[PDB]
């Protein structure tokens, strides 16, 4: 029943409009919230092709109709009230992964030649560029994907102005970046998947990613929520607060199981201590979280 | 030595060997008409050691309309044409020793004096004397290159003769392309398997060399001729005796000398080998050759050119052409129209055609003394018959001279078209090389010189640079750092005192649309672009579409060039083009897995960006946002997160205090860049790891790194250390001197520096409190100078630093290094350019402007694409407009706009209903620019239908109308929304 309630409540908040950019009387672009592609937006020409506007409108129709939504993972999109090329995306990490139940924020800007070029996507929950959440998610926020022409891949895996869509980009992010074993996303280590050394390296990477996720994807998102998704973040955390506690306890136990390793034991102990501190802070914040309207 | 500050762009085209061969070359040029003047100008801009101009005739009032250097004083004093321009010609390039000659030319003249020169160009000279000269020149050992160029009215002629045997050292001038090898077959013959994808695009008969091939150690360094089998394979010789093949391989193309043949002039006249420029009329060049030969015979037999409109002269010329044609080997048919028009405009002279032919001939001359490209073989017949074809049958009195400077142009295009040229309000964008040549063409054609009407507007915000003097002939060394537009306007007035030019320093961009409003474009009659980037071209084209104004576009890249003609309601626009997306280096290739020198150069460039432009700006912004560092410490102690606070506080702790610390920082950065990175990358991916397919992870195109230990004795290491130290000292605002940069001083500084061995909130707090205690928090400490990438200035050390870093990275990845100039070109994306191509495309664009002004039908306009390297010149019809249908038989083009009118209570449904009633189709979504106004599926917009226009858009009072874009529902479900033409709506009536 909890999953059904979560699906029902979150569905009304999957797609909405928010005022990210407002123009003053002079005619300059004022930004009300932080945006990664601010410079390119300020330099965007007004000679926009009507094809770009049509494609953006059709993509908006598709997003309002068929955005993914489930207890394991969900997608939330906010579009500017006066600019179709300004969009922020919040993705909840799929279960059974180190990103599970983590709220990750993205900034998407559509270039002037869109859909000829893939839209630019930049991760915002980088923790001040101190965390590399994935081999394809660099600490600077760049996202590497074949469909964005930022990664090596087949022509059918590259951006196609006629067939590729933004919903496909979101689904690809969910199904390829936030995976069960992110350590093997690297195109060199995947040939040692299942080997003992590869398993140990994957476990270390998973521990680091779990501690980073608890530190940033939920702690900072509940302490300083973005204005765009604030209601969504609050409702999601309030609905899933018990599951967060269970997941954190399971992660702590699992990481403490391998704290006696002779090769990575010190890193396991460090990650476990950081995870315990983050869990205590999360406990405090969730206890202080009021019931959303 | 060659001063790069003046010839950088030409060196990027010709190269060092071509430049050295250009020096110590003496060129003789005869005939100082318009064509000869253009050739001399292009050659003296190129940088020939010495040019001799020869002419025997005196100045005349008729010469003002064809020569852009003569003045009334020369006519009054009856000065020799060669001498009257000698002073002005030398001003273009002080390195060129220009000399004048006036020795008479005739059959009995001692012609042995030409042996001193190396290339002779003849213009406006009798044909038999050309035969004699060409007979003499080709018989010399070594042969003296001969080029003949002439212009008669709207018909031209070009001829080359570089001896019976001529050798070219570079067939096309294109850089060899590196090819990756996947498999080698030990068989007779061997078979090459190209790497996955990446077609080689080679041809049978070429020579290919191989290197870095495992197994066949004997095939490395060998040269083998290939035989194309497939786009990913070819055939090599015997490899059976060799050892088997494991993996890897690199193949690059080897250029080989080519020998071309030429025939004597007296033999080419009986069966010429012309060059085809218009494939619709392949037989046209032969007919033009026949007509011009008939013209020369007429000149011989009557000692005068045919008179304008004389029937007997035309009949005589036609009879001569018919007699000549049957003696030709191919027996062509005499073209009545071509002969008639040649007779009609025999005495005339066209300026843009002369400029184009001069550019081509100058390029051929450059080929003659260097062998850089494949020379023309063996004729070239450019023409502008389209100018007069649309005129019908004009009266002879219209072409008669009137006694002014425009007598030459009038004798070509009639008086009416000349007058319509003098009353043009033409807007020219950009004042580069093409802009300067177009201004010269305007001055020669008298564009906008009428008192009542006519106005040329030229805008360019840049300033004159030393390297711009090589290609833009309107400027002088004392014009450096002056505005381009003002200098060009002042210089053009000298050529023609009747011109009326307005120069603006404003750019052309959306931010400056307030001055170049729709009324301004309506006032104009034709817009010509001389831009260098695509975004400005697209903006100008979009602006022209909204006002229905003709647009002429041009652009040159090295020896390549192209022109495009856009006419309202007739042709497609520039934005209609859809070029394929360009290949871009992925993040993995640039950051960690480079394969070519370009990758390391780009890595050096953006490393310089991050090190001295981006991060200092972040530092300044962060510290100006939070003035008090103690306040920042307090906020950190209270758990307040800040953007990039850790990065900035790390920057503060490592801020150097004097020159020695800057040298230490340079050493640390060198170690981090070229020793720690390779070690950590090999640690992450050991060299011996295998993949599932069994291929090594470091297979091609990936290359394994190797640590480079610092050594001050190495010139490259010392260069990098010096440049990095200078840049860091400048950024951190500390003084330094030249002796502080010496090798000995550097040795004494870093000799005691320990080097770290290869292997956050608390550290940030510790650093901040230590800095506060150490008083390193003054307003000077919280600011850091930001540098900009000035590639043109050689003394700032930017290019030296980038070159040193790129070469070091290449040495780390076993890639061969690159010289300073190649790094300067690639990192600074300097587009190669030369004067000849710009002059040629300017002449062609001027011809297109004449066509546009004449209001000629669609068939007359011709787009041109030329590449002087081959050389090839292609004229094709411009792409016609395309009808686009949507529904109910309604169709629209790119030039169509719809207009609607509303009122105060005009709601959104009112506007939609009005458009549906007017055009029979229902709009479904309305968007101004990037602002959405009605999207039914989007939540919060169904109720927007009731909303009035003034509330929906919240418009400004500056304009009563806003430009909108609409779309319509598809006639079949499952398809995207049908496109629609832009619609302009007025809030009132
Ligand atoms: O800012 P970037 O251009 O991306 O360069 C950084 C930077 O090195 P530099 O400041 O020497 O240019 C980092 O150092 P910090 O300024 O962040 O301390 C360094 O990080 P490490 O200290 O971990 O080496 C990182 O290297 P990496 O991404 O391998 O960790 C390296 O990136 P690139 O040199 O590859 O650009
Ligand atoms: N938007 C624009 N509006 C007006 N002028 C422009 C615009 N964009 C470019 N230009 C002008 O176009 C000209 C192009 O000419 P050119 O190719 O000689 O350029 P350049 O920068 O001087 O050359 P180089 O790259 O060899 O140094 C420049 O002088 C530049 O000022």
């Amino acid at each position: 029943s909890l999953e059904e309630k979560y699906v029902a409540v979150m569905k009304k908040l999957q797609f909405d409009t928010f005022e990210m950019v407002s123009e003053d009387e002079d005619g300059k672009l004022g930004f009300k919230v932080n945006y990664h592609y601010m410079s390119q937006v300020k330099n965007a020409n007004d000679a926009n092709s009507a094809a770009r506007a049509r494609r953006l409108a059709q993509e908006a129709v598709t997003l309002s109709t068929s955005l993914p939504l489930s207890s394991s993972s969900s997608v939330f999109v906010r579009c500017d009230e006066e600019r179709l090329d300004i969009m922020k995306v919040l993705i909840t990490g799929p279960a059974d992964t180190p990103y599970a139940n983590g709220c990750f924020e993205f900034d998407v800007y559509f270039p002037q030649d869109y859909p000829s070029s893939p839209p630019l996507v930049n991760l915002e929950t980088t923790g001040g560029h101190s965390v590399r959440f994935n081999p394809n998610l660099y600490n600077d926020g760049k996202v590497c994907l074949s469909i964005l022409n930022t990664w090596h891949g087949r022509p059918e895996e590259k951006w196609n102005p006629q067939t590729s869509s933004f919903l496909q980009v979101l689904v690809s992010v969910q199904s390829l970046i936030l995976v069960a074993e992110p350590y093997f996303n690297e195109p060199g280590y995947e040939r040692s998947r299942g080997t003992p050394s590869g398993t140990q390296s994957s476990r270390e990477y998973d521990g680091n990613i779990r501690q980073a996720t608890v530190k940033w994807a939920m702690l900072e998102q509940i302490r300083n929520p973005s204005p765009c998704f604030k209601e969504v973040i609050h409702k999601h955390f309030y609905l899933k607060r018990v599951e967060i506690m269970a997941q954190c306890e399971e992660w702590i136990a699992d990481i403490q199981q391998y704290s006696s390793d002779k090769r990575v034991g010190r890193t396991m102990s460090h990650h476990a201590a950081a995870l315990k501190r983050h869990t205590a802070q999360l406990r405090e914040e969730l206890l202080k979280l009021p019931c959303p309207e | 030595e060659i001063d790069d500050a003046l010839y950088s762009r030409q060196r990027y085209v010709l190269g060092d060997t071509a430049m050295q061969k250009m020096a110590k070359s003496h060129v003789f040029l005869s005939g100082m008409g318009g064509l000869g003047l253009e050739i001399a100008k292009n050659l003296v801009l190129a940088g020939i050691k010495a040019v001799t101009i020869h002419d025997t005739e005196k100045c005349q009032a008729w010469d003002l309309g064809t020569n852009f250097f003569l003045s009334e004083d020369d006519v009054v004093n009856k000065r020799n044409r060669a001498e009257a321009v000698l002073k002005h010609i030398a001003e273009l390039n002080p390195y060129v020793h220009v000399t004048s000659s006036s020795v008479p030319f005739n059959e009995t003249t001692d012609l042995s004096f030409l042996d001193k020169y190396q290339c002779v160009v003849l213009t406006e000279m009798k044909l038999p004397l050309q035969k004699k000269i060409n007979d003499f020149c080709r018989s010399q050992c070594p042969p003296i290159k001969f080029i003949s160029a002439d212009v008669h009215g709207i018909w031209s002629r070009l001829f080359c003769d570089f001896g019976d045997e001529f050798e070219v050292l570079d067939t096309t001038g294109e850089e060899p392309k590196e090819i990756f090898i996947s498999n080698i077959t030990q068989a007779n013959p061997g078979i090459v398997t190209c790497l996955e994808n990446h077609p080689h695009k080679l041809e049978t008969g070429q020579f290919l060399t191989f290197r870095e091939i495992n197994g066949m150690t004997g095939l490395n360094g060998s040269i083998q001729q290939i035989t194309v089998i497939s786009p990913f394979s070819f055939s090599i010789g015997d490899t059976t005796e060799l050892e088997p093949y494991l993996h890897g391989g690199i193949a690059v193309q080897v250029k080989t000398p080519k020998t071309v043949f030429f025939e004597s002039l007296e033999r080419q006249l009986k069966h010429p080998k012309c060059l085809i420029v218009d494939f619709s009329n392949p037989e046209a060049p032969l007919e033009i050759h026949t007509a011009m030969l008939a013209l020369d015979q007429f000149q011989e037999k009557y000692s005068r050119k045919p008179n304008v409109g004389c029937q007997q002269d035309s009949e005589e010329l036609l009879k001569l052409a018919t007699s000549i044609s049957e003696t030709l080997e191919e027996k062509p048919d005499v073209n009545a129209d071509i002969v008639h028009w040649l007779s009609w405009t025999a005495q005339g002279f066209l300026s843009p055609l002369a400029a184009a032919v001069g550019g081509v001939a100058s390029q051929e001359v450059l080929k003659a003394v260097t062998g850089k490209f494949s020379p023309l073989c063996q004729w070239l017949y450019l023409e502008a018959a389209d100018i007069v074809e649309s005129l019908g049958k004009p009266e002879c009195e219209e072409f008669l001279p009137r006694g002014d400077r425009y007598d030459a142009l009038r004798a070509c295009i009639g008086d009416t078209l000349c007058q319509k040229l003098q009353n043009l309000n033409i807007f020219l964008v950009g004042c580069g090389a093409i802009g300067c040549e177009m201004l010269k063409n305007f001055a020669l054609l008298g564009v906008g010189t009428s008192k009542e009407k006519g106005m040329i507007t030229v805008t360019d915000p840049d300033l004159i640079e030393k390297s711009n003097l090589n290609r833009q002939f309107l400027f002088r060394p004392h014009h450096i750092q002056k505005p381009k537009s003002y200098t060009a306007a002042d210089a053009t007035l000298k050529i023609n005192s009747q011109i009326k030019i307005d120069a603006h320093l404003n750019k052309v961009c959306p931010t400056t649309e307030t001055i170049y409003n729709d009324e301004f474009y309506t006032k104009q009659d034709v817009i010509i672009t001389a831009l260098d980037n695509v975004e400005a071209r697209r903006y100008v084209d979009s602006r022209c579409l909204a006002n229905l104004r003709p647009l002429l576009d041009s652009g040159t890249m090295g020896t390549k060039g192209h022109t495009e003609v856009i006419v309202p309601h007739l042709t497609e626009s520039y934005n209609s083009h859809r070029d394929p997306p360009e290949e871009e280096i992925p993040f993995s290739t640039l950051k960690s897995f480079p394969a070519a020198i370009e990758h390391t150069i780009q890595w050096a460039r953006d490393k310089f960006e991050s090190s001295f432009s981006h991060k200092p700006s972040l530092f300044n912004k962060f510290w100006q946002t939070y003035s008090s560092a103690e306040e920042v410490l307090q906020k950190i102690q209270s758990g307040h997160s800040l953007e990039g606070c850790f990065q900035v506080i790390k920057l503060l702790s490592r801020r150097p205090r004097n020159w020695s610390q800057c040298v230490e920082l340079a050493r640390l950065k060198f170690e981090k860049y070229f020793n720690h990175k390779a070690l950590q990358l090999l640690h992450c991916f050991p060299l011996d790891i295998r993949l599932k397919d069994g291929s090594l992870f470091w297979q091609s195109p990936k290359r394994p790194p190797s640590p480079i230990k610092f050594d001050l004795n190495e010139p490259l290491h010392l260069s990098f250390l010096q440049n990095a130290a200078k840049l860091y000292a400048t950024v951190y605002c500390i003084p330094f001197a030249e002796e502080d940069l010496s090798a000995d001083a550097l040795l004494n500084i870093l000799s005691e520096v320990k080097i770290q061995e290869f292997k956050d909130e608390r550290n940030a707090i510790f650093q901040l409190e230590k800095a506060i205690l150490s008083n390193e928090a003054t307003k000077s400490d919280l600011q850091m100078a930001v540098l900009s990438f000035e590639k043109d200035d050689d003394h700032n050390g930017h290019i030296d630093f980038i070159t040193a870093a790129s070469n070091l990275r290449a040495k780390m990845y076993s890639i061969e290094p690159a010289d300073r100039f190649k790094t300067k070109r690639i990192a600074g994306k300097i587009i190669p350019a030369i004067a000849t191509t710009t002059a040629t495309v300017s002449g062609l664009v001027a011809l297109e402007m004449i066509k546009v002004t004449g209001g000629y039908p669609f068939e007359a306009y011709k787009n041109c694409f030329l590449n002087l390297a081959i050389p090839i010149v292609v004229f094709t019809e411009t792409t016609e407009v395309r009808k686009t249908k949507i529904r109910n038989g309604i169709s629209f083009t790119i030039w169509d706009r719809w207009t609607v009118h509303g009122k105060e209570d005009f709601t959104l449904l009112d506007f939609i209903n009005a458009v549906k009633e007017k055009y029979g189709i229902e709009p479904t979504m309305v968007v101004q620019g990037v602002k959405m106004l009605y999207v039914p599926v989007m939540p919060g917009h169904a109720k927007r239908l009731k909303l009035t226009m003034h509330k929906l858009v919240k418009p400004t009072t500056e304009k009563k109308y806003v430009d909108l874009t609409v779309s319509f529902a598809p006639d079949i479900d499952g398809d995207e929304d049908l496109p629609g033409p832009p619609v302009r709506y007025y809030f009132s009536h």
